[PDB]
């Protein structure tokens, strides 16, 4: 292969690897925030479903 | 046993575990454990000898004590939260009790003494159920309550399990005792990563089950339960010695085999959380397990131990044991590392 | 690299599907053809490395190591087929399979772009190497040798795994090209001290570093001849190749973290060279000779100069051919007298004239006669180490005197004097043995004509 | 649940008994019905990290 | 003095010796239900009094 | 971490949104490796039962390859779906929290000071 | 908490200590196991009854049923041990030591 | 027999040579996936020659 | 343990050595009692006085190791005026190792205990300086 093909093949390799590296650093930062704040789709630990509640008038009034 | 009754009992062992895994209610989780314990005792007793009776009794006492502690934790949780949902516990005392109860059920150190003895005292097929299927229900519970688990407690149980499992296996010549200590050591890896990434707990569990299932199946194929009886395999079924070698190296966590994958992925998750000392200690201590796996490979595959004259009679008959799924399991036990990214299906 | 990986993989079905009596002919012929095609890796550029894909690349450092690796496979098949002649067919084929799998792991190891891909293949080479030592070694001690080999390597390489993953979390990549541009200086803290040790100890154990070398005299001595050839010629150089790569991300801490390991190497080379003078086992002497030579490579890598890096690359290649030749020469006597004791068979020049010429040529390259590439590598390292500190010339000078002494002591004891009277089975050298020796020494002396192709990326 | 078979199949195996503010026989309310209702509705959907 | 002795003693021989000793302590058990469950009681008491795992 | 995803259709192997992703190619190198594992399992099955390894029971060997490739195809579809979901979640979060992921004003090497450590 | 819980929790603790500190009879340890269940039944019933958790009123029954079934299994094992050795002493159950 | 038996004796000798051809071919296919900067680097970018359509393949 | 450790790390290095020693003696003494409890439970003593003798022998050894390490390391930090130095612990850790050899009456164990306890103690001090986490809290 000539130097030009290897040179520009290297640039294509570097671009992919640089893009993956930035995404890897971004994922770690995103995970740290989500786990700290709980405001994301990850680390979403379930709470009790409120459709289970019965809203009918009960046997007694105060409830 | 009547074969139909044996099938019904196995299906009940599975039903108990499935109930634990689909239940949203703590009472149904407890019932699943009770059903599971009831159904497994007969398969331990099935060969009727004093050793099988002692193992069944030791197992019953350990599991019943664990299940009472589990119920105590559930009731304390009810008193402090007024609800039964399988989720994070709402009292630190309840968390400690349930964590200890599940550690007792898993045979984690220092609640481990029953695993070597119970495994030794029962047939190989029963030991296969005990060391693989029986881990599923306790792990599935730990998977759901981990946010409320005390970090120091669970990591302490993990470190001790890796240490005790590694040291315990060094002094063993019985195959069933070796697999019991290997199970204890592998247990510590699963729980060590649980606080950080429960998905890697599942990955290690699945791969551990596959490799352990492969080992028991090959031990059953030749009816070998001791190191020296396994050392005759080269002069009966040479291919089995090669398969045993590959699986033992895989269980040792050597690249490029499948057993390296869980160790590799657990180390990654712990380092992402700035846990450097603990994964390094765990990785080094796991060399103990590699040592007594390698000792087995020396007596089975890499050298030729003395045979007996009557072994010549065995040459004239074929293997007639079923060895179900063995070709598939041994391939998965060894050749899966190139497919490691597939672990995302567990997410 | 697929043009080398796939043909290497095909050696396995070739071995298994061949006629029973053609397993050695077929595998030897086609492994030589693969070795011939490896010369296409010599398309190196002055500025940029030859970067094939996301997974693999080759620069002037890995290219000579790859050519050596692929050259060694046919030589090992030739060296093994005599002492495996009574092995049953299936076990012969499995022996060849282990050699092929080792070559596959090695050529991928030397071209891996990502340090964690390098790690997996770097550990992968353990498995076939352990099997070769323990299954086909001859003595009881092979079992113990395998354990020392395995656990010395893993004790070091498991901390390396933690370090590498830590680096990927912090930098975002372990791709070696990326690390050349994103590398940051290492601050001097206790935590970085142990990162440095984690990144280096695994490679130090494989060199081996003096103090951590006890596995080598066991493994190199108990292995079968093919095992010794690859262990000394190539596998020791994984440590050197790994150090040459990973030091990129360890500056400037290497300035002071090098001192304890430079002292171990500079003093260790004199210690191990002295040991050679009193060894009674010929194979053991050759094994201790390797430790002394690799001490120079460790020192050269740690002082991090353009001259020391060229010298280190040349020495690794030069030592690979020489140490493999010496093991093959020693093995040819062993196949006759069935002992490794050096004083047992004397005066062999009288009985085996041409073989005594190979001994002389092997000895002269071992003591680095100019203009051999053994001398070129050693000289470049001595030059750079003199600049690091003039006083080092004393330790380098003493080592060269001792090296000449044990190299010619081995020659004189075995080849000269009077033959042993009762040893009467020294049959003439086989064509196979003579071809095996000349396929070591001929390439070694030819490289003297064009040394630049083994001087590495700093050339 | 580890495997949420109940939600997939839409069958209520044991959810009916998990909380005290769910439907009861003859609409008998638990003593803390109002408090449990208010806590469940507050924490619903936001996850346990936020809810704590 | 160095190669065959001290370089063996300071690392492989001593590390190997310690693991063997630890292994016999772990595996020298009497197989008694009474003692194993007595150790459980110690574990639970330690976990609360010393390490406060219940909090 | 992704257990409670807002759009997690629970206990579904491949939720419907996965159908928007390109399927694995039948020539996928990972699928080819899965088929190879199936072929190895077929050879091992012959070996342990002492049949001629390469020729015995070609029907059985074919079902080993097919079943591995068949199961492998769906596992790869889920694998690719789970990484697509991870990226989708990551980018949505970054958009919703710009204050946490600011674009850096990044300088040339002519402006930034790096210490020189001579190697001598 | 209310005063009664102190004693019910003490009873569970006492029976748990009794369970973990064996003497000789395997039977005496099974009784401690049943004692643990009795204290759980009482504490569960008190919590459920006092809170008027109506649907949970069935839970103590399920607890009792499953624990009695597990006690039947324990008694069966004890009888098989007594058949082998002629006593229910736990010191005879030490074969698996080796 | 000629041709046959000869082929049965010596057909294994195509394996490694066909491995090299296949390995060579796959190496070219990987190069077609790394064309993002073909004729776009600052060092070598140029106008295409009249007939020519890509500077390298 | 949480409290005794907190007390030890509150005292600045190379000062109030008497209070430093009291903390390390308690940590060592507690470890000895824990070891005694498992030993007595798993290897039944022949008699009640035999078991009390074993407990005293194990507890005294651990407390003696804990006292010397705390005393030796605090004094080294004082005469060198180097509070934040791992060498102080390295010295304290070896002194505790030599005590272990003396109690076991073995030179070999003493030398091995010196080397490994000394390095372990030094690593502990490095970790405190650099904030190394053994049981790291989950973050990501
Ligand atoms: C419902 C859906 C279908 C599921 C079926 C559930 C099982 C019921 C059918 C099995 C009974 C039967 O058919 O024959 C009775 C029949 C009774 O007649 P008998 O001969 O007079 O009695 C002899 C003894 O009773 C027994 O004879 P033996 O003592 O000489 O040895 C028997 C041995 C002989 O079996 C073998 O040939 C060796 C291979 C068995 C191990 C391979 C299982 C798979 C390993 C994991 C991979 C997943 C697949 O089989 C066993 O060990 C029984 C346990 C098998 C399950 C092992 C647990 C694996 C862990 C599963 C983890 C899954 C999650 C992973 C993540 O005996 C048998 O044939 C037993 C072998 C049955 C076929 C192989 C095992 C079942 C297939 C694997 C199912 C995997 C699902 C998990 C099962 C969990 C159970 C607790
Ligand atoms: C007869 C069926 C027996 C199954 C129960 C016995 C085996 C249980 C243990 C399995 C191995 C250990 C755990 C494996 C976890 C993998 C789960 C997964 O990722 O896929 C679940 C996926 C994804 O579900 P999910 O995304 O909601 O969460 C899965 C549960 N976690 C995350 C905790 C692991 O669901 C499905 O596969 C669809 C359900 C298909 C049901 C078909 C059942 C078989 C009958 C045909
Ligand atoms: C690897 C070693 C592990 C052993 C391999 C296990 C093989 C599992 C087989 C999975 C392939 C199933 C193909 C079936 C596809 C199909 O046609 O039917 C669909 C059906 C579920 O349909 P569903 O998506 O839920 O409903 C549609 C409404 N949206 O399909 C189903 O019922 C789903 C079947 C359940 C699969 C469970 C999850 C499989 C993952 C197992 C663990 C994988 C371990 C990976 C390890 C990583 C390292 C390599
Ligand atoms: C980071 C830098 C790394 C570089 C420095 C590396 C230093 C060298 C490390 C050497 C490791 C130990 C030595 C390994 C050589 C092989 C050991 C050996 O062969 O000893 C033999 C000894 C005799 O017993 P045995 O062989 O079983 O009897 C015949 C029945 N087979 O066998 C035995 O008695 C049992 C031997 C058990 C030890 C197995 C090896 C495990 C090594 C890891 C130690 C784990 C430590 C974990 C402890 C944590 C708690 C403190
Ligand atoms: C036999 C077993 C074989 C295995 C061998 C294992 C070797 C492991 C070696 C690990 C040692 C790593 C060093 C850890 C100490 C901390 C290093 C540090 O951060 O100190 C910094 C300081 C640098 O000093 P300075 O150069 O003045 O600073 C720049 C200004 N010019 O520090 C300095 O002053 C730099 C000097 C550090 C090196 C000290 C050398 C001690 C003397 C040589 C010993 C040779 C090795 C002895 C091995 C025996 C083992 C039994
Ligand atoms: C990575 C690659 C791993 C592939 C694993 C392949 C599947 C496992 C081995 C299958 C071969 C086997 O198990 O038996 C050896 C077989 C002996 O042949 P034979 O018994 O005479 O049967 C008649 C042949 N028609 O041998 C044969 O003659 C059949 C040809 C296939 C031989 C495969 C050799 C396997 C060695 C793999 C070692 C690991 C490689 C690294
Ligand atoms: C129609 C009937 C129904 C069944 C049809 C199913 C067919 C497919 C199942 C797989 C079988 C593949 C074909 C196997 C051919 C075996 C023929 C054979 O055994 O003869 C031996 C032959 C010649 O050997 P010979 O010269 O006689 O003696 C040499 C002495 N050493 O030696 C040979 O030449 C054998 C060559 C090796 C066999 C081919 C290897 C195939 C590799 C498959 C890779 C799988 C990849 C999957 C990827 C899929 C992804 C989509
Ligand atoms: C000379 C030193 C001067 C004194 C200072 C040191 C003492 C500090 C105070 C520690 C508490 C006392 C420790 C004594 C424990 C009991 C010793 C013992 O072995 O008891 C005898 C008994 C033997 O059983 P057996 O063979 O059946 O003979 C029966 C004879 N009556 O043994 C058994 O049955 C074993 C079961 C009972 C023991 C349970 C384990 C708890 C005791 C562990 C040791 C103490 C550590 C725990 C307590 C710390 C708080 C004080
Ligand atoms: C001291 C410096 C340490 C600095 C921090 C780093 C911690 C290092 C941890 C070292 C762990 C050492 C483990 C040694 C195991 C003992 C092995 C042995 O051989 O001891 C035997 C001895 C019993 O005597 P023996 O004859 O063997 O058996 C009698 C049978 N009836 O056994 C016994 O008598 C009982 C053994 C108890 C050993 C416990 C020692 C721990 C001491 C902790 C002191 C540190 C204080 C806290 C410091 C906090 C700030 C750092
Ligand atoms: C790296 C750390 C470098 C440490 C430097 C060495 C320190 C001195 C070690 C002691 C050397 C020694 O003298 O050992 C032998 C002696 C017993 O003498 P003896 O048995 O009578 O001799 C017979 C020989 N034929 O001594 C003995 O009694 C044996 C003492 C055994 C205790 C060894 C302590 C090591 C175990 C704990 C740490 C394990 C760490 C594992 C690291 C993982 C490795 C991968
Ligand atoms: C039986 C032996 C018992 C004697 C050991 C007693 C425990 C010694 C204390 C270290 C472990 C527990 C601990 O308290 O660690 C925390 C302590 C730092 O204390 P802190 O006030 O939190 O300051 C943090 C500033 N970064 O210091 C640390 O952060 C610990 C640093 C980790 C050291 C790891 C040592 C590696 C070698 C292990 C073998």
């Amino acid at each position: 292969d000539g130097p030009e093909k290897n040179y520009e093949r290297t640039m294509a390799i570097l671009q992919i690897e640089a893009e993956k590296a930035e995404l890897r650093l971004k994922e770690l930062e995103v995970r740290r925030l989500m786990r700290a704040r709980g405001d994301g789709p990850w680390f979403h630990y379930p709470t009790i479903d409120k459709e289970l509640i019965d809203h009918s008038p009960k046997a007694t009034p105060d409830n | 046993m009547n074969p139909i009754i044996f099938i019904i009992i196995l299906l009940t062992i599975m039903l108990g575990t499935i109930i634990v895994m689909i239940s949203s209610h703590w009472l149904l989780v407890w019932i699943g454990f009770e059903m599971n314990m009831l159904a497994i005792i007969p398969i331990m007793m099935k060969n009727h000898n004093p050793r099988a009776t002692e193992a069944s009794t030791k197992y019953f006492l350990t599991q019943s004590t664990a299940s009472m502690l589990l119920m105590m934790a559930v009731i304390i949780n009810l008193m402090f939260s007024g609800q039964w949902t399988v989720m994070k516990l709402f009292n630190p005392m309840a968390s400690m009790l349930m964590t200890m109860a599940l550690a007792m059920k898993l045979g984690m150190a220092p609640f481990h003494f029953w695993v070597p003895e119970v495994t030794q005292g029962i047939p190989l097929s029963s030991g296969l159920i005990l060391l693989t299927w029986q881990k599923l229900a306790p792990m599935s519970v730990l998977y759901q309550i981990f946010p409320s688990i005390n970090l120091n407690l669970i990591l302490t149980l993990s470190v001790l399990s890796i240490l005790i499992g590694g040291w315990g296996g060094l002094n063993q010549t019985q195959l069933r005792k070796i697999m019991a200590y290997s199970s204890i050591a592998h247990m510590g890896w699963m729980t060590a990563v649980l606080p950080y990434n429960p998905t890697m707990t599942l990955l290690n569990l699945i791969i551990y089950i596959i490799m352990t299932s492969t080992m028991f199946t090959m031990f059953m194929a030749n009816s070998t339960t001791t190191t020296l009886s396994l050392s005759h395999t080269w002069n009966k079924t040479p291919i089995m010695t090669v398969l045993i070698l590959a699986t033992l190296l895989s269980m040792g966590g050597l690249p490029p085999l499948s057993g390296f994958m869980p160790k590799w992925m657990i180390i990654q998750e712990m380092t992402k959380n700035n846990s450097i000392i603990l994964p390094t200690f765990m990785a080094i201590t796991a060399l103990l397990n590699l040592y007594f796996y390698m000792r087995l490979t020396y007596s089975t595959t890499l050298t030729m131990f003395p045979s007996t004259n009557n072994m010549k009679m065995k040459w004239q008959f074929p293997l007639m044991k079923k060895m179900t799924f063995l070709p598939t399991m041994v391939v998965l036990s060894t050749m899966m590392l190139p497919l490691t990214p597939m672990l995302s299906v567990l997410e | 690299m697929l043009k080398y990986i796939i043909p290497t993989i095909m050696l396995m079905p070739l071995t298994w599907l061949s006629k029973n009596n053609m397993i050695w002919v077929n595998s030897t012929a086609h492994s030589l053809l693969i070795s011939f095609t490896s010369l296409l890796l010599m398309n190196q550029f002055g500025d940029n490395s030859l970067n094939f894909s996301l997974l693999f690349f080759s620069d002037s450092l890995s290219t000579p190591l790859l050519i050596l690796t692929m050259w060694l496979l046919p030589l090992m098949l030739m060296a093994s087929q005599h002492h495996l002649s009574k092995e049953n067919l299936t076990r012969k084929k499995l022996f060849i399979t282990m050699l092929i799998s080792l070559q596959l792991f090695l050529i991928m190891t030397f071209t891996a772009m990502e340090l964690i891909l390098f790690y997996i293949l770097f550990e992968a080479t353990l498995v076939p190497t352990l099997i070769i030592i323990t299954r086909w070694g001859n003595q009881t001690e092979r079992l113990n040798a395998g354990l020392y080999f395995l656990f010395y390597t893993l004790a070091g390489s498991l901390p390396l795994l933690v370090a590498l993953i830590y680096i990927q979390n912090t930098v975002g990549s372990l791709n070696f090209l990326m690390l050349q541009y994103w590398v940051q200086p290492v601050h001097n803290s206790w935590s970085n001290v142990f990162m440095w040790l984690a990144c280096m100890m695994a490679f130090m154990v494989k060199m081996p570093l003096y103090g951590l070398h006890l596995w080598l005299p066991k493994a190199h001595v108990e292995a079968p001849i093919a095992g010794s050839m690859v262990l000394a010629a190539v596998l020791l150089k994984l440590g050197g190749y790994g150090m040459l790569r990973i030091t990129l991300i360890l500056n400037p801490m290497t300035d002071f973290m090098a001192y304890p390991f430079i002292m171990l190497s500079l003093w260790g080379m004199i210690m191990t060279s002295s040991i050679c003078l009193r060894q009674t086992d010929l194979k053991s002497l050759i094994a201790y000779s390797s430790v002394s030579h690799m001490a120079l490579v460790i020192v050269a890598i740690l002082i991090q100069t353009p001259w020391s890096y060229m010298g280190a690359t040349a020495l690794m290649i030069a030592h690979g051919l020489t140490s493999s030749m010496l093991f093959c020469l020693a093995n040819s006597n062993y196949e006759r007298i069935h002992s490794r004791t050096m004083i047992l068979a004397r005066g062999l020049q009288t009985l085996l004239p041409l073989m005594a010429t190979w001994w002389l040529l092997a000895s002269l390259t071992n003591l680095a006669l100019p203009p051999t590439i053994n001398l070129i590598g050693e000289l470049f390292v001595v030059m750079s180490t003199f600049s690091w500190s003039n006083i080092t010339i004393i330790l380098m000078g003493v080592n060269m005197v001792i090296t000449a002494l044990y190299s010619l002591y081995m020659l004189i004891m075995t080849q000269r004097g009077k033959y042993t009277y009762h040893i009467n089975n020294i049959s003439p050298s086989f064509t196979r043995e003579n071809a095996l020796m000349s396929l070591h020494i001929l390439p070694l002396l030819l490289l003297t004509l064009n040394p630049k192709i083994i001087l590495g990326p700093l050339y | 649940p580890f495997f949420d078979v109940q939600k997939r199949l839409g069958v209520d195996l044991d959810r009916w008994m998990t909380i005290q503010s769910a439907e009861q026989p003859h609409k008998i309310p638990s003593r803390c019905h109002a408090f449990e209702k208010e806590w469940i509705e507050c924490a619903h959907g936001i996850g346990s990290i936020r809810a704590e | 003095l160095l190669d065959l002795i001290w370089l063996e003693a300071i690392l492989p021989k001593t590390i190997s010796l310690a693991q063997m000793k630890a292994s016999t302590l772990v595996t020298n058990q009497k197989g008694l239900i009474k003692l194993y469950f007595l150790s459980f009681l110690i574990t639970i008491l330690i976990s609360m009094i010393l390490f406060n795992f219940h909090e | 971490m992704m257990t409670g995803r807002q759009g997690r259709a629970t206990f579904q192997f491949l939720p419907d949104e996965a159908r928007s992703l390109p399927p694995p190619k039948l020539t996928d190198p990972r699928l080819a490796f899965v088929g190879f594992l199936g072929y190895c399992s077929g050879l091992i099955d012959n070996a342990i039962r002492r049949r001629p390894v390469l020729l015995a029971g070609l029907h059985r060997q074919l079902l080993y390859i097919t079943s591995f490739v068949f199961v492998g195809y769906y596992l790869l579809k889920r694998q690719d779906y789970m990484y697509a979901v991870r990226d989708h979640d990551m980018f949505s979060y970054i958009k919703s929290h710009p204050e946490d992921f600011p674009e850096k004003d990044k300088k040339t090497y002519g402006e930034v000071f790096e210490e020189f450590h001579p190697v001598r | 908490m209310s005063m009664v819980y102190m004693n019910i929790m003490m009873a569970f603790t006492v029976s748990l200590v009794g369970l973990l500190m064996y003497r000789s009879h395997l039977m005496s340890s099974l009784l401690c196991l049943e004692g643990m269940m009795l204290s759980l039944f009482v504490m569960a019933a008190l919590t459920i009854l006092n809170s008027h958790f109506t649907l949970a009123s069935m839970m103590p029954i399920i607890l009792l049923v499953f624990a009695a079934c597990e006690a039947a299994l324990g008694l069966s094992l004890l009888v098989m041990v007594s058949n082998t050795y002629g006593t229910d002493y736990v010191q005879n159950l030490n074969l698996l030591q080796c | 027999m000629n041709l046959l038996q000869v082929v049965r004796d010596h057909w294994v000798h195509v394996l490694v040579p066909m491995g090299f051809v296949f390995g060579y071919y796959l190496d070219r296919k990987n190069d077609e996936k790394l064309t993002a900067f073909r004729n776009k680097s600052l060092l070598y970018k140029r106008e295409l020659k009249p007939n020519e359509e890509v500077t390298w393949k | 343990a949480k409290t005794v450790l907190r007390q030890y790390w509150d005292i600045p290095e190379g000062t109030e050595c008497h209070r430093k020693t009291y903390a390390t003696t308690s940590i060592g003494g507690a470890a000895g009692l824990v070891v005694s409890a498992y030993s007595v439970a798993l290897k039944t003593p022949t008699s009640f006085l035999e078991g009390v003798a074993r407990t005293g022998r194990y507890t005294f050894t651990a407390a003696a190791i804990g006292a010397i390490f705390g005393l030796t390391s605090c004094i080294s930090a004082q005469v060198r005026e180097k509070p934040d130095d791992p060498l102080n612990y390295l010295i304290g850790g070896c002194a505790g190792g030599l005590i272990l050899g003396a109690r076991t009456r073995s030179y070999g164990i003493g030398a091995a205990a010196c080397a490994y306890m000394g390095l372990t103690a030094a690593l502990v001090k490095m970790g405190q300086l650099e904030g190394w986490q053994v049981f790291a809290e989950p973050k990501v």
